[PDB]
């Protein structure tokens, strides 16, 4: 069983991760709360695309609230005392929030394309997006379960996607969870936003560089901030072996990859208010008014 | 995280130390 090496996490990485997570958590919460306050309070800002932006902001806020604290608890405690149902919901809420965020990004890209393409210029879209996001997270809500173990003397409890499950489709999900997540929550929104924004820029060519620069920055930050976690999980699924001492090092390094990637995902959640500040004069003044007083 | 079974001790230990995702 031994890999010729234990599994453990360096303390330097833990300190770095704690500081980065604290800063990104604070920044994202402040930015998204300020954006929501601005959009709701100001009547002139209550409009279709602004409601899409508010949907994206609320999704990002709920994503931040549910991820950073639990990962901090994991790193600083290495225990899950919350029971089976709490870990039954946390993956469900997390995936629902990620789906809401990605689909809101898609919808907002579509809205910008329409605004720049047609000059004649949402409730059904937001409800449709959110309902579809909640249902797609159901497998997580019925899948995870707690299992007990002895490991080199220490008695442990882990809540995970238990390999043994009841139905054929539930087993299929147990086997293809990571592939499904990488093919839906990452590739689909990236492709949709990039394509629609490319169409918007192409139309601007048919009819200002700063807005294109903002588009490029948003898409690039999304990619660079959501890539690492998917990369870590696919590396687990691809290079993890068994029966021989060639797997523990991969697990130890994957801990680092996963925690870095979740920090980057939180940073992507945090990014949008900063962009809407540095780009939009109306939002710039709104942030100045709300924050400075 | 995902494991092949309960016999692979190291995979489930990684699940213990891994993030909730």
């Amino acid at each position: 069983p031994p890999c010729q090496g234990p599994i453990e996490i360096k303390e330097t990485f833990k300190y770095i991760n704690t500081v980065v997570s604290c800063l990104v958590f604070v920044l994202g919460i402040i930015g998204n709360s300020t954006l929501l306050r601005i959009i709701y309070k100001n009547k002139c800002m209550r409009n279709g695309p602004n409601i899409l932006i508010a949907s994206l902001a609320l999704g990002d806020l709920l994503h931040i609230v549910i991820d950073i604290p639990i990962n901090v608890y994991k790193l600083l405690a290495e225990d899950w005392p919350f029971g089976a149902e709490m870990c039954k919901l946390v993956p469900f809420i997390q995936k629902a929030s990620v789906g809401i965020t990605v689909l809101s990004l898609c919808a907002l890209s579509i809205d910008r394309y329409r605004a720049v393409a047609s000059w004649s210029r949402t409730a059904v879209e937001i409800v449709l997006i959110w309902v579809v996001s909640v249902v797609l997270a159901v497998p997580e809500a019925i899948g995870f379960d707690i299992i007990t173990m002895d490991y080199k003397g220490s008695y442990l409890r882990i809540c995970l996607l238990h390999p043994v499950q009841k139905t054929a489709f539930m087993q299929f999900y147990k086997t293809a969870k990571d592939w499904w997540l990488f093919s839906f929550y990452f590739c689909l929104p990236l492709a949709i936003t990039a394509f629609f924004y490319t169409l918007m820029t192409c139309e601007m060519l048919r009819k200002r560089r700063e807005v294109a620069k903002t588009v490029f920055c948003l898409v690039l930050v999304f990619a660079l901030c959501w890539l690492p976690l998917h990369l870590s999980r696919i590396l687990k699924l691809t290079l993890y072996n068994q029966n021989d001492p060639n797997r523990c090092e991969l697990l130890s390094f994957l801990l680092v990859l996963d925690y870095i990637g979740i920090n980057m995902a939180s940073l992507n959640s945090c990014i949008n208010p900063i962009a809407l500040y540095l780009v939009s004069k109306r939002f710039k003044n709104c942030f100045k008014s709300c924050l400075c007083c | 995280c995902s494991c092949s079974s309960l016999m692979d001790k190291e995979c489930v230990y990684f699940c213990h130390l891994d993030i909730i995702w």
